[PDB]
């Protein structure tokens, strides 16, 4: 039963590897995307 | 969307699809004449202005059963392309269905099936017709399959076969033909459903109390079980079963495709005044011995998996008090690796009756779909009938004289064996 | 302003939505032709947390229906209130999983979850304070499970800081409806245990007991299922919806309800639910109100929660009230039930008030309990998938679109983790 | 006085220039016979921009009418609003090209160009202060690109210093329907873009997306993609025709669009536009607008700007409406989108803003982008020229006319070079 | 303006003429005597007062055929100089027809089709109406096109004519005029559409399901052929294809250009109810084998050029579509070196039915014009029957008998061998 | 290559040649043209 974990073990880490490698590929370039302004708060004397 | 291509080869298969397309057409309102005075767009075709084709192909290497079409009351329903025929019939031969007489048919019937295919835009599977002892239907069906699977693929083939009764059949070379058939079956057919003629035959003489029944009788009732395969995709209903989910809930295994349709209620007009039918004891007769259209003993094989397809004024209420009871009895009993074994469909469109029929208008019908290890027994015994007719090498020299050999027996012969000694690796305890 | 976005998937979410719009449209006084038809102000006060300004003084909802086949489309579209639906955010393909968690998630769903995204990208950027996503769908299918559990992923992959909510109806050994219902639950629970913020374990089995026993329905269709699903809906999100004395977000209901990230599965109920016979012969107070969401038979899950520990308990009050008969009733139910309450969490009980009820109830309460009683929930289906999985059954269909035995063991692992997270902290 | 003079050149630029005739006499109010029958006195107040004053009240288009085939005049002149035409400015001939540049460029269109002219010189004497023209054709056949390239040449020699548009429909890989649009259309492009200020590249492929997701039109006709063609056409000269709160001319778009002379291609767009059914579930607002002007999809090129950098864009909207939301609004498009925009030209986005829309809609929004996704539109068009050209297919016609091979040379090399120029510039 | 001159010689130019201008009257609502009870102006002129005369000249070295014109429906319609007669036909010599007799007619000819040119201010091209084997459709027919080579020039010439099949031929002498006619239509012929009687049969016995054809129904495909093709001349339409534009997008270089052509649909009456007939169908039946006009496979060759020519109730839309999913499929090819290779034309005028004809009335319709490489064995296997027959020197006498050398047979074997090389080297990829 | 190049420019260099004679050619006699009249601005002390 432990090499049966240790393969468990072993495809999770692939698995995270390869969806990490997806992620670090996705966020080069961002999607095109719009929406409203989200004003930035006003400076006061502090 | 989601249309379903039926085939019809060989006198069985013509004659089930006429009974299934002259219930159609009573279901959608359709003619005979092609006219409706939406939901039928699953097997009609709109053409022009008011005029619906069936989706449907007639084959037969002789020419009998599709010139009653041609000349009968829906002659005008199809059009010519749609009902093939060849020059000399198979003659009760898989070589002649497979191999001579086959081979210059085969293009044309493929060339209608492609441009009906093109057509629709949903197609979700076929829905093939054929009989395991006809020669057409044995050796044809198995090319059409093989053509089938390697132009489609992926499209789900979904075929009702009529499996030989253990005492009764009308051929003497019906083993030959039905073990070359599904040595091809096996791999080309996604979900394959046998009715046996015997079991028809005493049904109708119980339940319907007919004493003569015919032909008719037999593809009324497969006109009905295909109906209520395809009421689930013809209709609404309050649970929806699609071709594809129905192989997903029915199929276990690669090879394991041969479920047992079993239809309910099929009562005469006087008995149905003084039955209350309710779903639970409809259910109950689904699982009744006597009331499968096979000709074997569920109760000497174990239920793997089965599909409840109901159709009417039934609420999941009573159907769940259906299967529950059903699961408390010992004499149904299922196999350990299957703790959930029910698939459930409810459609709200009743079952409509055709004029002239035997069976009476029911409120709610049921069509259970059954894969159980008790029909590896009468493949047992179909094998125990090619073997004596092969020991003595009878009637061989007539499928060898046109281009088949003794290898393609064994390997046919030993290709059943590894079958049935699945279905017993399959039904054991674990 | 904390508005939610809805997403429906498969037959089963598509239609416990559509339901959940008939309710929330009639609570909210909104017409099947989307044009304000109410009296009160404080229905269009909270408009934005649903609905979208459209021009002509017309509502519509902020949902995105989602299936791949397009009968339920059809079917949603052609009932009561379809019409109110913006028609983009019918995301429909042609084929439909066919009870394939993996059609839904790898083949076929994933084509069709491009579009999904992108619509749910619009909803998302077209409105103001985004607070989260609510999922219906189920678990036993290949659409809805499978497909949605790509959306959520999909989602907290791009809303890792907004809060998921799915209402999700789980399989029960008593209304068993297909053969695959263990692979597709434990495949979906997998995914649902580090994706979702937190879930709602519905199931048929325990709605078809309340319709029996409580509201004492002789012939309950699947409509009275999906309204008892809406109200618990609604009552949910009242809060952020209507006003009230004591105000709890969905936000407030996690920080109340999860202490530990893993534990967010919870038993849904709600109050008060009578039978047409004995409708007059009820008092209608605080104090019965807490009986009825506290009795072991107005769960909504094949869950006895005499069987466990209750982590930690919302109960969602919608009413004009007194605020001290709500906290002794709090109190009783705390200490003549010591025994069934976690001990090394005071106060289990959370309490949300609000002052509009429900349409036809001057009063109501909503039911949400974490407790270990879900781990038995969890249990059967994990050996009901045992049993399916030592002779490797059904297992070719899932494997031909692209899986391996291993996702399946890492799944059953997953969720034998979950049941012992459960267990332990039950003590 | 800031004068516009119309030339229309071959089927396609004539049946374009038709329905924009159609839609610029419904704006101005000019009924079917030419008389003014509006209400509005704006409608008036600029009439001169693209009419003349005839006698009695009557007005008659600025445009010139050329062809090689008689057919295409006569169905211009008997459809609507055909009468309005001076049949001197009818100028046709007899034979036709036949999709063939040569000939419409040496052959029969010499003889036939003195004439075109002779009546564009007429009609730029006779008005006050002209600031170009605006060439409609196409690209795939060989009277339009031919014809229409050759008229720019002449027209640039005789007004260099006025601005030249060309709202040139430029051939598809999917919509093909002549077997030479590679060898005409790289031929055209090669003068294009040494001989206009700007062209607009229409293609048919996109018209038919928009048509077919956009707006969900079962059956478009090139009626409808006519009037797609001529919406936008008509919103790039509002500004000319009508007051605002922000003017620019074509001159002022010509600046602000196009840094370096040789990338003048722009990839235009229209907003609002909606189906039938969703007309009523969609507000009318500013930002809704703005997501669909920059929706790639929305784009009127074979070209998805998502695979480029835009250079700059032009927003010319129209109707009553904020300055602050729309500038706000392209500012939040620049920001949030970076990576899409050129980062040495800060304020990539110009801005104008018009008083009067549209005809039935109370605002709306004219998309113009110089994108370099424009480069493999043109890279498509090269492949197909290059294995068009290594076999000499088809050559022997082109060089019947007295073409020889070294102008499909020069041709290929200045359209690689644009599209080097372009990939530079998007680095 | 845009006028077209249609030019027939030989027995089966003639007949098919007939069978043009009997359409075209029905086309254009023009009575037989020449009267309407605009558009028509592209192939009749207007005469005096309400009279039109078609723009054709009737040519043929035999009288039977002309007095049969002369003396039956359409005697009104035709003046009688245009109908030109000699005395002794040709007699399947390609040398009667283009030195001894062929000569001594050719001058009038020549003058009849002066005086008809002459009248209109937009003529377009000639429409060469001739057949391949006999001997005034080869001979004089090469004669014509030398003459109006040299006469007329830059103008257009569009040439139909009826190629040998490889069984059908009614003539033992054909392929010497096959090859000798050939060797001047490459070079004083634009476009030369080809067409064979065989499959023209073959076409009418699967699809008009007609036993027994003859050349009448021949020759009623073959003008709705032309009809198809000079539509965009004779009406309006979303896209108008011109003769010269046809030239330019269907010929890639000066000597292929021998597109093959089709038609769609070709159905029988009883046939159209029953099939939906969209765009998309027609436009696949167009590359259908099975429906070719030339009996050869269009997949042993590669296309070149194709122009869809659709008439009647058709969007662009569906034709793209049609078009794309053509794109898409790997059995129809396309060279490498024509990336786009569909010329499209869309009319509105829907196809006219003769009355008493076997053709039904359709709501679309589809010549398709393709310049594949699959004629070229066509063209080799009429080489091997011309020089089959030449080793033997059979049927020479003949041909040397009334002014001919030994040398031009061997020259038109070298010229078709040129031709054969020219189309192996355009068929290979770069 | 660089023969195809320089025939390239070699030929560019010929073809500006003939447009640049043709319109030394042209602007000889200007075409006769007529339009309105265009009046001098007036003058101001200054
Ligand atoms: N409470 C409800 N349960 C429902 C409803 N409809 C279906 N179901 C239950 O949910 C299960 C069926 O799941 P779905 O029909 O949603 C399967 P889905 O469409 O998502 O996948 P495919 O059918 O494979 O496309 C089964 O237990 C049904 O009894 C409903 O309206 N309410
Ligand atoms: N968007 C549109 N495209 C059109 C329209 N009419 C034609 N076309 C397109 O124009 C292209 C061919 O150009 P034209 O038809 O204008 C050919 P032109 O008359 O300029 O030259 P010849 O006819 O060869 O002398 C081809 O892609 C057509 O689809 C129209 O109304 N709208
Ligand atoms: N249920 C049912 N079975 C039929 C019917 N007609 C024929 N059969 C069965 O078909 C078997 C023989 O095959 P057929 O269909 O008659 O003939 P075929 O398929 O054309 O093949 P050939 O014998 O070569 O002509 C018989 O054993 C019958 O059991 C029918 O109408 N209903
Ligand atoms: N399709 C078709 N082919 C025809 C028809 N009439 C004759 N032919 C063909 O013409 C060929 C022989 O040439 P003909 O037209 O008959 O004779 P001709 O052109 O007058 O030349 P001569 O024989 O010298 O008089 C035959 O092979 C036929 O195939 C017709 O009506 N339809
Ligand atoms: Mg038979
Ligand atoms: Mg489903
Ligand atoms: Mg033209
Ligand atoms: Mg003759």
């Amino acid at each position: 039963g432990d090499q049966r974990k240790q393969m468990l073990q072993k495809y999770k880490e692939e698995k995270q590897l390869q969806k990490l490698k997806e992620q670090r590929e996705k966020a080069k370039r961002g999607i095109f995307k719009v929406g409203r302004y989200r004003p930035d708060m006003p400076c006061f004397l502090l | 969307m989601r249309e379903c291509i039926s085939i019809h080869v060989g006198q069985a298969g013509v004659q089930i699809g006429n009974a299934c397309w002259e219930l159609y057409c009573l279901e959608h309102g359709i003619q005979p004449d092609g006219q409706m005075p939406d939901s039928f767009n699953t097997f009609f075709s709109e053409t022009g202005a008011g005029k619906h084709v069936p989706r449907a192909v007639f084959v037969d290497l002789e020419p009998t059963v599709i010139d009653e079409v041609r000349t009968g009351t829906y002659r005008q329903l199809f059009h010519p392309e749609q009902l093939i025929t060849g020059k000399e019939d198979a003659a009760n031969n898989y070589a002649r269905g497979h191999y001579t007489i086959g081979k210059e048919i085969i293009d044309l019937v493929l060339d209608r099936i492609r441009k009906l295919a093109d057509q629709c835009t949903g197609l979700q599977g076929f829905l093939v017709f054929h009989s395991f002892g006809g020669g057409t239907g044995s050796g044809f069906t198995s090319l059409l399959m093989e053509r089938l699977s390697v132009d489609y693929g992926k499209k789900s083939k979904l075929e009702f076969s009529i499996y030989p009764a253990p005492q009764v059949s009308t051929a003497v070379v019906e083993p030959y033909n039905s073990i070359l058939t599904t040595h091809t079956t096996l791999e080309h057919s996604d979900c394959a459903f046998m009715v046996d003629n015997e079991a028809i035959y005493d049904i109708c003489r119980r339940n319907l109390d007919i004493e003569r029944p015919t032909y008719t009788n037999l593809n009324r009732l497969i006109s009905q079980i295909v109906s209520s395969i395809t009421a689930s995709l013809r209709f609404d209903g309050a649970l929806n079963v699609d071709l594809t989910e129905f192989q997903t809930n029915l199929v276990p295994y690669p090879r394991i495709h041969f479920p047992l349709a079993t239809y309910a209620p099929v009562i005469s007009a006087e008995k149905a005044y003084h039955e209350q039918l309710s779903v639970a004891e409809i259910t109950n007769a689904c699982f009744e011995p006597a009331n499968q259209m096979v000709k074997c003993d569920p109760r000497h094989g174990k239920y793997m998996a089965c599909c409840l397809l109901y159709r009417g004024d039934v609420v999941p209420k009573d159907v769940n008090a259906a299967i529950a009871t059903i699961k408390t009895k010992r004499s149904i009993q299922f196999v350990d690796w299957c703790p959930t074994g029910f698939k459930v469909g409810i459609n709200y469109q009743p079952p409509t009756v055709v004029p002239g029929g035997d069976l009476a208008k029911v409120q709610r019908a049921v069509c259970m779909l059954s894969n159980t290890t008790a029909i590896a027994e009468a493949w047992a015994r179909l094998d125990h009938k090619f073997d004596l007719m092969y020991a003595k090498r009878a009637f061989v020299h007539w499928y060898v004289g046109e281009g088949m050999e003794e290898g393609e027996f064994s390997e046919a012969r030993e290709d059943m064996a590894a079958l049935e000694k699945d279905y017993e690796e399959v039904g054991v305890d674990s | 302003m904390r508005e939610i976005v809805h997403i429906q998937a498969g037959q089963c979410g598509n239609q416990i939505g559509a339901k959940f719009w008939e309710v929330i449209s009639d609570e909210h006084g909104i017409d099947p032709t989307g044009s304000y038809h109410g009296d009160s102000d404080l229905q269009l006060e909270r408009i934005n947390v649903y609905y979208n300004e459209a021009a002509g003084n017309k509502y519509v909802p902020r949902a995105i229906l989602v299936d791949l086949e397009p009968g339920t489309m059809d079917s949603v579209r052609s009932g009561p209130f379809g019409q109110i639906f913006r028609p983009d955010n019918f995301v429909f393909g042609q084929s439909g999983a066919g009870n394939n968690w993996a059609k839904g998630h790898y083949t076929e769903g994933a084509e069709l979850v491009d579009s999904v995204l992108d619509v749910v990208r619009k909803e998302s950027e077209s409105c103001d304070c985004l607070q989260g996503f609510q999922l219906t769908h189920s678990l036993g299918g290949g659409t809805g499970s499978g497909m949605g559990t790509l959306l959520i992923s999909k989602i907290r992959e791009e809303y890792p800081d907004r809060i998921m909510n799915t209402f999700s109806v789980v399989p029960s050994p008593k209304v068993s409806d297909t053969v695959v219902e263990p692979y597709n639950a434990t495949l979906s629970v997998h995914q649902l245990v580090e994706n979702t913020d937190e879930t709602y374990c519905i199931d048929n089995e325990a709605l078809y007991d309340i319709c029996f026993r409580t509201l004492k329905l002789t012939t309950p269709t699947y409509g009275d299922l999906n309204h008892l699903v809406s109200a618990t809906m609604s009552g949910v999100t009242t809060c952020l919806r209507f006003p009230g004395q004591l105000n709890a977000d969905l936000r407030k209901l996690a920080v109340n309800m999860v202490p530990f990230p893993r534990l967010h599965f919870f038993m849904p109920g709600f109050a008060p639910l009578t039978s047409r016979g004995s409708q007059q012969y009820r008092a209608l107070t605080v104090p019965e109100l807490t009986q009825q969401m506290f009795d072991a038979k107005n769960m909504m899950a094949a869950c006895d929660p005499r069987h466990g520990r209750y982590l930690t308990v919302a109960a969602v009050f919608r009413g004009r009230m007194s605020m001290k008969e709500v906290d002794e009733q709090m109190l009783n139910v705390q200490n003549k039930n010591s025994s069934y309450f976690v001990e090394w969490i005071p106060n289990n009980v959370k309490t949300a008030v609000c002052d509009i009820p429900p349409r036809g109830l001057k009063m109501s309460a909503t039911f949400i309990g974490n407790s270990t009683a879900i781990q038995e929930l969890f249990k059967r289906i994990s050996e009901q998938f045992t049993a399916m999985f030592r002779r490797k059954a059904f297992l070719h269909w899932y494997t031909g679109e692209g899986m391996d035995e291993m996702e399946f063991t890492e799944a059953e692992s997953n969720m034998n983790d979950l049941v012992s997270e459960y267990q332990q902290y039950q003590d």
